[PDB]
């Protein structure tokens, strides 16, 4: 069973399939960062 | 919607990302590339000569293969597509211009602003700077459903014009997380430091997946109901900077073309809300957008005279990830003074 655990910094790229727009791009280095 | 808009806007997204991380290497990043692209394209509507060329090149358009007229038509088409009605996900993008009542504007500029960018022109009394600040922030608050409240922090009382773009996004996961499965768990800031976060989980999921061994990262695509989805890229421990330096349109396309469906035993994803505010002046200058800020600024397509210059471009964005879906919003403002 493959496990995918986002418990360290990761990137998130929110994309539109119609226009191929990147709506949002994000790096989560600390979900609780000030 | 068209391939050359998407290619320039994606190139711009990753160029902007890389400059934000160079500026603040220890911080979360959240921004909307398409908001910033649209705001600056809107600005270019009024630019001439080197001011214009710098903006369009900074936005990563290949001017030997496209023209400003084709560029604006492409943004018009995008805004129409993004703002279509949907019974599945909420997505909205708006543009506006706030202008000192007595500033004389070319009729062609105001007409093209409304026709191409969907922008109204709000007469605004910038000498009553607190009231002008509140009107612009209220417009953004309305468009973002209360998510972006303080886009404008300071407004020079001698401002002539502010161009504003906002984007609002709210979507449900196609496969939502059950909050009964969300548990406090470690999120490792580094090999030896962590924080405790609510860790959501999904079990026995079949999703598109790619292990990129050359870049030491794992890529999965999670889907929203509707036309949007999200690439999650998980670098191995301490490999984030290596993955970041490989971010590009080429790499994103390769990742998209390399995904295969895989049964995942358990996927763990934090529930989190993050937000960031930016002064984009130094970033835009690194991207070659320079004359618009200077006394050589040429915005004579707005007024007919070379009497306006950009003072500051700001951006704010918020991202909320939780069991039912995602909500994200952002806005971009171009502040313009007399020259
Ligand atoms: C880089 C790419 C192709 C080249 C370009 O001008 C810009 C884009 C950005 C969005 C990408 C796109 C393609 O690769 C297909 C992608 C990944 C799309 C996001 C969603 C997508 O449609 C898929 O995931 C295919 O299912």
């Amino acid at each position: 069973r493959t496990i995918v655990r986002f418990n360290r910094p990761f990137l998130m790229i929110i994309v539109d399939h119609f226009t191929w727009s990147i709506f949002f791009m994000s790096k989560v280095t600390n979900p609780k960062q000030a | 919607v068209d391939r050359g808009l998407a290619s320039a806007n994606v190139d711009f997204a990753f160029s902007l990302y890389k400059q934000l991380v160079l500026k603040a290497p220890d911080k979360n990043v959240i921004f909307s590339p398409v908001s910033i692209s649209t705001a600056l394209a809107f600005l270019s509507l009024g630019a001439h000569n080197t001011t214009l060329t710098e903006i369009l090149k900074g936005l990563k358009f290949n001017l030997t293969e496209t023209s400003e007229a084709e560029i604006h038509q492409s943004f018009q088409h995008l805004l129409r597509t993004l703002n279509q009605s949907s019974d599945e996900l909420q997505l909205s993008m708006g543009n506006a211009m706030f202008v000192k009542e007595q500033l004389s504007l070319l009729d062609r500029f105001t007409e093209d602003a409304k026709r191409l960018y969907g922008s109204e022109a709000f007469a605004t009394d910038f000498q009553d700077s607190a009231a002008a600040k509140k009107l612009i922030n209220d417009y953004v608050k309305n468009g973002t459903r209360g998510k972006i409240t303080d886009l404008i922090k300071d407004l020079d009382s001698q401002t002539m014009m502010v161009l504003v773009n906002y984007i609002f996004f709210k979507a449900k996961w196609e496969m939502p997380f059950d909050p009964q499965d969300t548990h406090q768990s470690r999120f490792y800031l580094s090999k030896k430091k962590w924080v405790m976060v609510p860790m959501m989980s999904l079990h026995h999921l079949t999703i598109p997946y790619f292990r990129d061994e050359e870049l030491s990262c794992t890529v999965v695509q999670l889907n929203y109901t509707g036309n949007a989805s999200v690439f999650f890229i998980l670098p191995d421990q301490d490999k984030m900077e290596e993955v970041e330096a490989m971010l590009s349109r080429e790499t994103l396309a390769r990742w998209g073309d390399s995904l295969e469906f895989r049964e995942i035993g358990e996927l763990y994803l934090p529930k989190f809300s993050i937000s960031r505010d930016y002064n984009l002046n130094d970033i835009l200058l690194q991207l070659g957008i320079e004359e618009a800020f200077t006394s050589k600024a040429d915005l004579s397509g707005i007024t007919g005279a070379r009497n306006l210059a950009v003072s500051q471009v700001v951006h704010k964005a918020v991202l909320d990830v939780f069991e039912e879906g995602t909500e994200a919003s952002a806005a971009t403002a171009v502040k313009i003074t007399l020259l």
